[PDB]
């Protein structure tokens, strides 16, 4: 029983997340990330690591994706198509909806850098994703004969989920980006007491007060009539800010305008309003009254940088030269024409990823025997590992990129038990006694069977040992037997509450009866029969009696 | 023993391997060796 | 091992399964057919009902009113609940909602009976069930009516009454409508679980719902105990329907199967019925009439309007407006739209693109489909005479359908259609019998018919099958069509209302876990097959039996090899003799005696340490650990 783990990328850093695991000889692909700035074609993992060339589907039979963020699914197109892969791929449906346009936009941005010589293509992305199989939340799909995949809600972004891998008694959980702290439009990650063998997590790192400050600043600007935009590329944070601003304006009842420019925002809004169940409970409940993603604070034409400023809230998504970059030229140029990004400027960015306290809460909840740390700063994961060691004394790991981690595991043996034996065992336990075990090797399985039930195999020739205990005393038999019975029932703490008609007392499964000798009248001998488990106890008790008695 | 035979059966359930784990010494693996 | 059946309805099951150390309530299944006897509840009190004559009573005619030779109860409609008094509902711990139709009457069980367990369902079923419950409560409470007739429920009066009321069963168990507060109380206890989600109950029973394919959210449940599996079948559809396609593989190797939700009037082909319904409304619009289609906000109206817009676009009759009136109409349409993951592969392909799944949103944006919460809510201003209306409850005893068909009852030009295969439309039209209105009964039933379920059983081959006795008999309408007869090589027993059934399965072995040290304790020896024996203490927590450390002996010794070994050992005073009653040898080395006799064996060993060691070694040379 061995567990093989060797993640590459993001083990001691951020980006290029790729965790390869072969839990029971079944290779599982948990993530395929990237990291921008690698102009030397280091963005993707090393496909040659599996084997120099060849069919990936031969080696891999399962692929998993966390969420639509490029650091979790950026290298999927080239890895799946260019290297050559047509095997099963499992990921959540909203991620399948959000992913393709993001990948295509990133591919176009790479084309703008003229580094598209050995890069993706739109057609192969469409072909690969059309072949990808979706998955629902908590869908315990059996992807193989022994391997199953179960997803759990993460809440980092819409469609983000964490996967529980189980085969036999083995258990592996990989989460990627999550957060205990709930978002303004998403729910917190939840999982039962899965208690898996291993856990893979991220180590990267006054929310309502920050929201109040942001809303107050925006309200002050619009009341003053100033125009301020929020250049942000993240879709989840943009949608959260849009929802927050929309509900804030609706609560204030004022009719100030607010719009969003890029059509990708409109596509994201369409996907968000389609996928209601992957959002906060207020969204789900308010859906009964009316759709909340739809509001008078709608889309932006802006007369193509000719509609003038005003009490306006606008969103732009450049990138780095994409989108309507002329917005800066039309605006700015004076203190009143403020432009705030993460006349003044403040950090309105919201930490989608949770802090170390969230990771502590998750590990305390699940309580795995081993943990694995990836996708974060080296200092952060070292400090978090030291804190885990200090607080819980639970084994952990700090694998570097490409570091091979092996974990021992205990494979429980599944067998069946006869109903009568279990009933007797439960009755004995309800009101010290230990249960025997007798099993027969079966065709691809093992079964336990009781001694009486085992006799049905007929043949069954039963042999029983009967040792003789010899004592030398002039006292009579029956009175000595009564004295022995009294002494035993006093020593055994009243564990004997049964009797036999022929003056015999039995404890557990040993019979004590008075029997005359064979031929010799001058010596008295009795016969006692027992099994080995009873034989050891009987020998110990006889030795204790022979050690000393009132004789 | 029964455990020994059972582990042999479990180990007998084997498939392909990766060249990089075979080549891995000190556990850490090399990616893009040409670079 | 024990299955309790409470509801006698075929398509509205209410069953309780006693399974090992747990008990499962299968479905609630409100029987709506009881309301058909009562007088309808008009939104605006019609003169006809006020001037409707009473009925004679020897013991006082205001209790009952009669129309068209059929006596109707002139009181608030009441619903036939399942026979819940058969089993103490407080005992049961789990409820497995299969579809939004079967979860009706859940407030009664959750509140009145004092049930304190848990309930499970799928999210679309919960939402659509909430919609249906609130809309029916709204229909009842819009025009409250007194419980002005109770003495009629006596068995003597029922015998004195004609057949349309005498056929009613357990009238005393009928109950008045619950309130929205009770609905809120009941839905608080429900837990949401998606398709193919294993749920463990007390570490003893695994329960999982699978996609039934009948309606979105509708699911078929399975119950597992590793060595025992019980599968429950509900309304399912193998047709090209909008929800996620029906799963068939997961139900295989099932010990006991429970069959429910077969089609009423199975002869009807739904596609031809939809086409004929389109033809009927087309000719009605051509003549200038109005079409009324009483139906739920469920999947039936959804695929009906799909085929309907397609048909009228083909025929170019899109001029007339579409009116869908219900208190939760807009909510139902939007809920149908958002639940795209639960739909079929075509819809999932469509929603991969930014477009929504269904196309009626395009009609709403272009204003070619219109809906309103009720009649008074600005629908009166926007109403136009030539149109088609979907509204009200299909029972015709309440909802806006009552007022609509009262308005259009006199004119023969207008038409009324029926599409819900859940009531006998002749009974429904009985309180409104004297009309020139043209009525067509063309139900659409997307569930599995008899041949489809027979094909399913032949493909799966379960050991046993359980279903209501209604399926076991041919329908009363035909009583001669032996093709519509569920066929099973096993007997496939059945039941009636309030009938207790004992499962034939009697598997007598459950699961247990073992840690590797006990496994290594064995030293198997070749015989022909491996043999082993161990001894461990039993530990169980949350119905999870475990074995961890804190056996009989079969020393089959051949006679000749034992004699050879004894001779080689060099012991003195060896005597061999052949006499009756087997071979008996007297050995004076240590006063030992060895006796061999058929069907018996006795072993004698002294307490001497050296002799004990030699005997143990001799046994160990030829010891089989079993
Ligand atoms: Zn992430
Ligand atoms: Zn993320």
């Amino acid at each position: 029983p061995e567990i093989r783990v060797t993640p590459l990328g993001a083990g001691q850093d951020v980006g290029r997340s790729c965790i390869l695991v072969s839990i029971a000889g079944k290779n599982v692909m948990l993530d395929c990330g990237m990291h921008m700035g690698f102009n030397d074609d280091r963005r993707f993992p090393d496909f040659s690591y599996i084997t120099q060339n060849g069919r990936l589907t031969d080696f891999l039979d399962c692929v998993i994706i966390s969420h639509f963020h490029l650091d979790h699914c950026g290298a999927l197109p080239y890895f799946s198509e260019m290297v050559g892969y047509d095997g099963p791929i499992y990921m959540t449906h909203p991620t399948q909806a959000i992913c393709p346009i993001l990948l295509e936009d990133y591919r176009k941005i790479a084309v703008d850098k003229k580094g598209e010589a050995n890069f993706f293509t739109s057609q192969m992305i469409k072909d690969c994703m059309k072949k990808v199989v979706a998955v629902h939340l908590h869908q315990t799909v059996q992807v193989d004969d022994e391997l199953e995949i179960k997803a759990y809600y993460a809440g980092h972004v819409l469609g983000a989920a964490m996967f529980q891998i189980k085969v036999g008694s083995e258990s592996v959980v990989y989460t990627g980006d999550y957060n205990m702290t709930p978002d303004r439009h998403l729910g917190a990650a939840w999982i039962d007491k899965c208690r898996p063998n291993l856990l893979i997590t991220q180590s990267t790192y006054s929310k309502r007060c920050r929201e109040r400050d942001f809303l107050k600043k925006v309200h002050e600007t619009v009341e003053r009539g100033g125009k301020v935009l929020i250049p942000v590329f993240a879709l989840g944070r943009a949608q959260e800010l849009c929802i927050l601003l929309e509900t804030f304006w609706e609560r204030m009842n004022l009719k100030v305008p607010i719009y969003f420019s890029t059509g990708l925002t409109e596509k994201a809004n369409h996907y968000y309003k389609l996928f209601i169940p992957w959002t906060n409970q207020k969204i789900r409940k308010t859906f009964v009254q009316r759709n909340m993603f739809e509001f008078k604070h709608i889309k932006a034409f802006d007369r193509a940088f000719a509609d003038n400023p005003g009490p306006m809230v606008v969103f732009a998504t450049p990138g780095h030269a994409g989108q309507s970059l002329q917005i800066f030229r039309k605006w700015a140029g004076n203190e009143k024409n403020m432009v705030i990004m993460p006349m003044q400027v403040e950090y309105m960015s919201f930490s989608a990823h949770a802090d170390a306290k969230g990771i502590m809460q998750l590990v305390g909840q699940a309580e795995p025997e081993s943990v694995l740390l990836v996708h974060g700063e080296a200092k952060k994961m070292e400090f978090l590992k030291q804190k885990i060691e200090q607080e819980l004394r639970v084994n952990c790991y700090m694998p570097a990129n490409g570091e091979t981690v092996t974990l021992p595991t205990s494979p429980s043996i599944p067998v069946g038990i006869s109903l009568g034996l279990l009933k007797r065992e439960m009755a004995q336990g309800l009101l010290p006694r230990l249960l025997h075990g007798t099993l027969i090797m079966k065709e691809s399985n093992f079964r336990l069977v009781s001694s009486e039930q085992a006799l049905k195999e007929l043949a069954e020739h039963q042999l029983r040992f009967t040792c003789r205990v010899h004592l030398h005393d002039t006292r009579k038999e029956q009175e000595t037997a009564l004295r022995v019975y009294s002494h035993l029932k006093s020593v055994l703490k009243d564990h004997c509450v049964q009797h036999l008609p022929d003056g015999s007392v039995t404890v557990e499964s040993v019979l004590l009866q008075a029997a005359a000798p064979s031929e010799d009248p001058g010596t008295k001998v009795l016969l006692v029969s027992w099994t080995y488990q009873d034989e050891e106890l009987g020998s110990f008790l006889t030795s204790l009696l022979k050690k000393g008695l009132p004789q | 023993s029964l455990w020994s035979n059972r582990i042999n059966t479990a180990n007998s359930r084997k498939h392909q391997e990766f060249a990089g784990r075979l080549n891995s010494v000190n556990n850490r693996a090399e990616l893009y060796q040409h670079l | 091992m024990k299955l309790y059946c409470l509801s006698g309805h075929p398509t509205l099951p209410c069953n309780v399964l006693k399974f090992k150390s747990t008990t499962i309530m299968l479905d609630c299944g409100l029987d709506m057919t009881s309301t058909l006897n009562f007088l309808p509840l008009p939104l605006v009190q019609s003169p006809r009902l006020s001037n409707l004559p009473g009925w004679s009573l020897k013991d006082l005619d205001k209790e009952l009113k009669e129309c068209s030779g059929h006596v109707f109860v002139d009181s608030v409609p009441e619903f036939c609940l399942p026979e819940t008094e058969l089993i103490d509902l407080s005992t049961v711990d789990v409820i497995l909602i299969s579809n939004y139709h079967c979860m009706m009457a859940l407030p009664y069980i959750t509140e009145h009976t004092g049930f304190t367990g848990t309930v499970y369902a799928t999210e679309p079923t919960v939402q659509i069930g909430r919609l249906l419950m609130e809309e029916l409560v709204n229909f009842i409470e819009r025009v409250p009516k007194a419980q002005s007739a109770s003495l009629w429920k006596n068995k003597d009066i029922q015998r004195l009454l004609p057949s349309p009321l005498k056929d009613a069963v357990e009238v005393s168990t009928w109950r008045r409508c619950y309130t929205m507060q009770e609905v809120n109380s009941a839905l608080s206890k429900i837990q949401l679980v998606g398709y193919s989600q294993k749920i463990e109950l007390f570490g003893a029973v695994q329960v999982t719902p699978l996609s039934s394919g009948y309606a979105l959210g509708s699911s078929n449940w399975i119950i597992q105990s590793h060595y025992e599996k019980v599968s429950y079948v509900s309304g399912s559809s193998l047709l090209t329907t909008h929800p996620q396609p029906m799963d068939q593989a997961s139900l295989k190797n099932s010990d006991v199967l429970v069959l429910t939700g077969l089609t009423q009037i199975p002869t009807a082909n739904p596609d031809g019925m939809v086409g004929e319904f389109c033809s009927n409304l087309a000719l009605t619009v051509r003549n200038g009439g109005n079409v009324l289609v009483p139906c739920y906000p469920s999947g039936v109206i959804y695929d009906l309007l799909e085929c309907l817009y397609q048909y009228i676009d083909s025929a170019g009759l899109s001029s007339v407006p579409l009116y869908f009136i219900s208190p939760v109409a807009n909510s139902s349409l939007e809920f149908s739209q958002i639940f795209a993951e639960w739909l079929c592969h075509n819809k999932q392909s469509k929603v991969y693109l930014p477009e929504p799944p269904f196309p009626h949103a395009e009609l709403i944006q272009t204003n070619k489909l219109k809906h309103y919460p009720s009649i008074h809510g600005d629908f009166s201003n926007d109403f136009r005479q030539p149109c088609v209306v979907f509204t009200g409850h299909p029972s015709l005893r309440f909802g806006d359908v009552v007022h609509f068909m009262e308005l259009w009852g006199k004119s023969s030009l207008n038409t009324v259609i029926f599409t819900e295969p859940d009531f006998s439309y002749l009974e429904a039209l009985a309180p409104y019998q004297p009309l020139a209105m043209k009525c067509i009964y063309c139900p659409i039933d997307t569930r599995l018919n008899f041949i489809q379920v027979s094909k399913l059983l032949k493909e799966v081959q379960p050991l046993h099958v359980v279903c209501p006795e209604q399926y076991t008999q041919p329908p009363p309408a035909q009583s001669h069509r032996m093709d519509l007869m569920i066929d099973c090589q096993p007997p496939a027993m059945s039941y009636r209302r309030a009938e207790v059934l004992a499962l034939p399965f009697k598997r007598r072995y459950e699961k247990i876990e073992i840690m590797p040290e006990l496994a290594d304790s064995l030293v198997p020896m070749e015989i022909k097959i491996s043999l082993a024996t161990v001894s461990a203490v039993l530990h169980t927590k949350d119905n999870k039996h475990l074995l961890q450390p804190p056996p009989l002996l079969s020393g089959s010794i051949p006679v000749e090899q034992f004699v050879q070994t004894l001779e080689k050992h060099g012991f003195s005073d060896i005597k061999v003799e052949d006499t009756a009653k087997g071979h008996i040898v007297l050995l004076q080395e240590a006063e030992t005696l060895i006796q061999i006799e058929e069907d018996s064996t006795h072993i004698i060993c002294d307490n001497d340490e050296m002799l004990r060691v030699r005997l143990r070694d001799l046994v160990l040379k030829f010891l089989q650990k079993f």
